[PDB]
């Protein structure tokens, strides 16, 4: 087919631009928060409120 | 033509 | 084949004893996690190589090369390839907690195995264990008992990955040439 | 006349926000850096 | 007899162990099943 | 279209998308996980361009180097303790020289 | 005959591909949803900063509620400026038990 391709191919980069912006997003999320294995840094958010350390 | 990766 | 028969009296034999392992961790003490005791892959890897050994006695007796066959040879692979995630999904959580259990000093108390990780300052995370008859019975034998179940997923998961490339090969290797 | 030593209370010093250029720099010169070669390799493989 | 000290240092690894670990896992696979299939896939030429 | 190779390389291409994008929502999941999100902040902490707000009590390790404490326009702010309440002040060489000190019964 | 995408599985491949990008633009509304709600810009949160050394720095009015210090936490100034506390039309209430400091009006 000589349409259906063209198609194809152009949601193929558009499926991997948006996925390559939401990457660099959350990427820059995690960078700015100081996000680590424990969690955010030094802030810990508790059911009851907050528990700064 | 059996298509696979 | 042969091959799959020998590779499901593995499964089998690999899942009864990690499941005997896990039932041993249980037992021991009820101070660690769900998580932590992967009894539940193993029995899954159970429920998966009783399937297989259906399979192949099945395949054996009668209705060899129908389409149905191989409509649930697929739902084998997929189950077999679930099989080998939860290995190996429990390989990795047995590898953190025993990295976190491998850089720490212990202490005994009265009725629990309280201590702390070693700690720039005075505060850290505490860790308290269960009817600890020793701590250093309790630890110094789970470490062990650690390293084996983890020699032990890795080689179910390593069998599984075998049985999900087995059949494939079988399929999607050999193409036909002579009409 | 002095009561008390306590050599805990240290006040935050004068720092100044970290630059937050450089970094953003990176990460945003390599998903550019990338979208420019697919950019060029869908003109190569779509136009020849 | 009422001692009280908090020296507790809460943090959450549980939800990262459930959360990242699985996915992370699944991708590896994912990968090198896709690596093998691709080495493989008619490397053998079945004659006669 | 699609005859060979370039089927066995779009194949390979959306699988490494579809496993990048499976990272993408593990992590993304994670976030909400950690920050107990809601329509209106994280956790009980609302949030607003004002500033920030709280619903509850806030525990605190280490020292508070804040500028001004204030109080609640419909609330009195009451500080409380149990041994005693001191309140410090430093010469230009960092020394307590004077404080008040409320304590057990003077 | 022909090679390719021929029948059922290229009805099934453009499925899993119209999939993949529902999939993709919903993750990237989550993620605008986060970023518009907490106010992440390229200067940082826009209302706290975390620092490397372990210290958070808020930038905006903040609204603790109840503050329950526990350890190695005395409330201090900033450095070397003042320590102002204030009153907004309700008196500042001291307390020790049964022993008091109230600064009301007059
Ligand atoms: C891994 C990369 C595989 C190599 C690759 O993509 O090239 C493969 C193709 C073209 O090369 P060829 O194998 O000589 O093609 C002969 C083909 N049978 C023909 O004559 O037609 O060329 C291409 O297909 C190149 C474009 C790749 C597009 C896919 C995106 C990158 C995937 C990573
Ligand atoms: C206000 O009350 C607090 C707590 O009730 C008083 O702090 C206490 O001060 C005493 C006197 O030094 C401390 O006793 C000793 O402290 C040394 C410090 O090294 C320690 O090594 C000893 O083992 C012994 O504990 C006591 O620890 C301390 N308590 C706390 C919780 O810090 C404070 O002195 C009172 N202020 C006034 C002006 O009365
Ligand atoms: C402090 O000053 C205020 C303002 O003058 C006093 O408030 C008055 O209180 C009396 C009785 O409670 C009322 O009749 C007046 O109407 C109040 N005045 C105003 C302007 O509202 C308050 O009583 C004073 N505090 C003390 C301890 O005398
Ligand atoms: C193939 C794809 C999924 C790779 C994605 C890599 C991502 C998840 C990795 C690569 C580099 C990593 C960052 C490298 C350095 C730091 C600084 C540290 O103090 C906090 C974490 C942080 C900010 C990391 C966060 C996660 C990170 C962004
Ligand atoms: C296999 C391919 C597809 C993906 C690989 C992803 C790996 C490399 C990435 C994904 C998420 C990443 C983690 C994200 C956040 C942190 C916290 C930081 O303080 C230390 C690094 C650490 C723990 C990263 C380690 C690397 C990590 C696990
Ligand atoms: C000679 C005998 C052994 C041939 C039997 C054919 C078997 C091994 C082949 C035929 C069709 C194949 C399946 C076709 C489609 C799917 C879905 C895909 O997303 C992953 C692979 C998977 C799950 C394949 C697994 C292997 C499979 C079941
Ligand atoms: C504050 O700390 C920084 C550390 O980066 C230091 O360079 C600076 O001199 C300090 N300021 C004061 C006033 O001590």
């Amino acid at each position: 087919y000589g349409w259906r391709k063209r198609c194809l191919y152009f949601f193929v980069l558009l499926l991997m631009i948006l996925i390559l912006v939401n990457l660099a997003m959350t990427i820059w999320i995690l960078k700015v928060m100081n996000f680590t294995i424990d969690g955010m840094g030094n802030l810990r958010i508790t059911e009851k409120g907050l528990k700064l350390e | 033509a059996l298509p696979k990766m | 084949c042969r091959f799959p028969l020998l590779l499901a009296l593995l499964q089998l034999a690999l899942g009864i004893a990690v499941t005997v392992l896990g039932f041993l961790m249980a037992s021991i003490s009820p101070s660690l996690l769900v998580r932590d005791t992967p009894f539940w892959a193993g029995s899954i890897v159970c429920v998966v190589a009783y399937l297989g050994l259906f399979m192949l006695c099945v395949s054996y007796q009668v209705d060899e090369r129908t389409c149905v066959q191989f409509s649930m040879k697929v739902f084998y692979f997929l189950l077999s390839a679930l099989g080998l995630m939860v290995c190996m999904l429990a390989v990795a959580f047995a590898a953190h907690h025993y990295s976190l259990l491998a850089q720490f000093t212990c202490e005994t108390s009265l009725d629990s195995c309280q201590c702390k990780l070693p700690s720039s300052e005075p505060l850290s995370r505490a860790f308290v264990y269960r009817d600890v008859t020793d701590c250093t019975s309790v630890t110094g034998t789970f470490k062990l008992f650690l390293i084996i179940q983890m020699v032990l997923n890795l080689v179910c998961g390593l069998v599984c990955l075998l049985a999900c490339f087995v059949m494939w090969k079988h399929r999607y290797q050999v193409f036909y040439v002579g009409v | 006349g002095i009561l008390e030593h306590d050599p805990f209370f240290c006040p935050p010093t004068e720092a100044t926000d970290r630059d937050f250029l450089t970094d953003a720099l990176v990460t945003l010169l390599v998903p550019l850096l990338v979208a420019l070669l697919l950019t060029l390799l869908l003109a190569y493989i779509m136009c020849f | 007899e009422v001692p009280d000290r908090d020296p507790e240092k809460s943090s959450e690894d549980d939800v990262y162990l459930h959360t990242v670990i699985p996915a992370v896992v699944v991708a590896a696979i994912l990968l090198i099943a896709g690596i093998i299939a691709m080495i493989c896939y008619r490397k053998k030429r079945k004659g006669k | 279209g699609i005859y060979g190779w370039r089927k066995r390389c779009l194949y390979l291409f959306v699988l490494l998308l579809l496993a990048i994008l499976v990272v993408n929502l593990a992590l993304t999941i994670w976030i909400l996980k950690v920050m107990w999100f809601s329509p209106i902040g994280m956790g009980h902490l609302h949030v607003t361009a004002d500033g920030l707000r709280l619903e509850g009590e806030s525990e605190f390790l280490f020292p508070l180097y804040a500028k001004e404490i204030r109080s609640r326009v419909d609330s009195s702010l009451l500080l409380q303790s149990t041994q005693n309440v001191t309140v410090s002040a430093r010469n230009s060489e960092g020394e307590v020289t004077g404080r008040v000190k409320v304590g057990a019964q003077m | 005959h022909k090679t390719g995408l021929r029948g059922r599985k290229g009805n099934l491949a453009i499925c899993v591909i119209v999939l993949l990008f529902i999939l993709a633009v919903i993750n990237l509304l989550i993620t605008l949803v986060i970023w518009a709600v907490i106010r992440i810009g390229p200067n940082g949160c826009d209302s706290m900063e975390f620092h490397e050394s372990g210290l958070l720095r808020f930038k905006q009015v903040s609204d603790m509620g109840v503050i329950h210090p526990l350890y190695k936490s005395t409330v201090g100034g900033r450095r070397n400026e003042n320590l102002v506390i204030t009153g907004n039309n309700q008196p500042i209430v001291f307390q020790q038990g049964t022993t008091k400091l109230s600064v009301e009006k007059n």
